[PDB]
């Protein structure tokens, strides 16, 4: 089993969302 | 004025460059008297990592200034592959030219390489990562966990994670049907690095996208276990603990 | 109350190899589910060769069967989804009659992990199998990595094979731009352990020639059996036998040319 | 009667390895075949470098020539068929001083399986060059295995090494577009059992440049040989050999920078 | 870790111009 190559899902939120600079 | 870490462990930096150069193309290294500290987004925005090696987990270590050293990720796992595995390695930099330093020995010590790698300007881009406690910590075997996002990424494209007091479930679905995967706590002073923890505060339920997940994987040969950090609208970390040394952790974000 | 089938099979990688052994030459298929056990047949899709596989329910540690049932696979579905079972795993099947899914469970020995698949069916219309137990005029028994490097070897050189035996042995020829090809293997009368044997019966001799194509496809079963076993005559098929131990079956048909 | 040609070699792997280390630099060879052995000599399809093999006739087990042939062989085919000699393998070659065809003939270590393969021979322009005797300033003894790994290594960091050489030991120097590459090796004391030594012979030190696509090809007969030997001299072509066991060698020549 | 494979550098001379017929 290789591991399959599923896309990012619709809901995604990006992790800079959660921390800042 | 000089930094120098001698490793004697070197296989250590490869299967950590490994870990890498997939998710991050390329990353500044923050050099200190404490050890060596890489954070990065990956090129999309969506996860984070973050790479702990404590000075005192190297043979050697001497810095004389705080340095940033840009590195190309991609670059510097070509230049490791050349490493044998039972290579004592060493890092050293220079400060000002921006060459960073690669040198290889073998044990016989008949045999000694060394790899001068181009350095990058790169932007100082540091995110604050907050001080937390989690609802759910699972700790577990890292080829396990590595085992189960491989079968699932065959289900669906996401996993949900239901984690209770004293087991933990990993669904997925799609066009072919569904799929779970149950792990109950274990006893143990059986064994030892294949045993399975939950310690839960608060029991959890939440989707991760297996597209992520699979990248984290990669990191399995650093460590026997790897633990994973929960709660609802709060990132997901998986943690690699690397030797007696530092620590490999990814952050992703969980949907709503 | 409900008309059940479920199978619990202990040493699970057999499933495993039996799907690898089909995925690539059947897409999708019936499962015939009866007491007897489980049978499965049919043709690939460019109708040249047909496979048939037995699965005895007295080589499953758990059997039920309430009633003959028939379930729609789709043995690329079921595929991936066996490559998801450990190759130690204890692995059972589970449907009702006239059910859309297909329960596979995995059961890890330390009974700590235990993973479950419920897959996706298909409604398909499979009849007939019209296969007359027939006499051939040769028979032959050798061991199944050989015949699989045979084939592997013979590709290399042309993409039919011509074999032709004998009472003294059987000889496999190939033939292209390259070159030529002749691979002799004679009987091994010796005394021996059987996966290393040569046995030959024999009524009469055949020459016959196969496309490497195919019988390259057939070898992908060769983990599930020591031996392999090749009957052949006039223009019968030829067919191509792997005993899955102590289960059943798998047997694969090909039409010669001519 | 009949003027064969017939070399029987036991250790049939050797045959094997030979054409995995020219398939990739040759199309198509002529084998010089006499009493005194097999020889081929011939540049490489980009006329860069030179090799030259030699199996005398003493290594083969058996061996009958009764006459001299020139046989011209395609090597990507003469390859393929050697793919399909298992490794135990007794080899043997046969030719009819008549026949447009080279028999290669494969008796498996188990005595009753026998392949054999027949290659249409071609007509080639024989061509040969004539080497020149030379005084080497630097001859370096290293195990195989080690000069494989430089090449390949290094190959990742520019497209040609510099190879230095001492009295005490010898560095191999990259560079590119990612930055530069050093490997020093020391010359042994004299390692504990021997073939990890490096030895050098030197009467004056050298810095020449040289193709790591072409030393990359030449690495391909380390399976042959422990041990491998470069002899460099300024302005004047390298010899990178491998000893094939008390039965002959392969040699490789390669044009330094200017 | 599997080599690269290089192009022949431009100033590669063949033997051709070393050895003669």
């Amino acid at each position: 089993a290789p591991v399959c190559v599923r896309p990012t899902p619709k809901w995604q939120k990006g992790i800079g969302e959660f921390f800042a600079a | 004025h000089m930094f120098e870490a001698r490793l004697v462990q070197g296989s250590i930096l490869k299967k950590v460059l490994e870990a890498l150069k997939d998710l991050i193309n390329e990353a500044c290294w923050d050099i200190s008297s404490s050890g060596v500290n890489l954070q990065s987004m990956d090129s999309s925005h969506v996860s984070l990592v973050q790479l702990t090696l404590r000075s005192e987990g190297f043979d050697t270590y001497r810095c004389d200034r705080n340095l940033a050293m840009g590195v190309n990720l991609t670059s510097m796992s070509k230049i490791l592959k050349c490493a044998g595995n039972e290579d004592i390695i060493t890092l050293r930099a220079e400060d000002n030219a921006d060459t960073l330093a690669l040198v290889f020995e073998a044990p016989n010590q008949e045999k000694v390489s060394d790899y001068e790698m181009k350095l990058m300007d790169l932007d100082v881009e540091q995110l604050g990562i907050p001080e937390q406690e989690y609802s759910c910590v699972v700790k577990m075997p890292s080829g396990e966990f590595a085992r189960i996002c491989r079968d699932l990424s065959h289900i669906g494209d996401a996993v949900v994670i239901s984690c209770a007091k004293d087991g933990v479930k990993f669904s997925a679905s799609g066009e072919l049907g569904n799929g779970n995967i149950k792990l109950s706590q274990t006893s143990n002073v059986d064994k030892e690095e294949e045993a399975v923890t939950i310690e839960m505060n608060e029991p959890v339920q939440l989707t991760f996208a297996l597209r992520y997940l699979n990248f984290f994987t990669k990191a399995t040969p650093l460590s026997s276990t790897v633990t994973l950090s929960m709660s609802a609208d709060v990132p997901l970390v998986v943690e690699y603990k690397i030797a007696d040394m530092g620590h490999l952790k990814y952050y992703l974000a969980p949907k709503i």
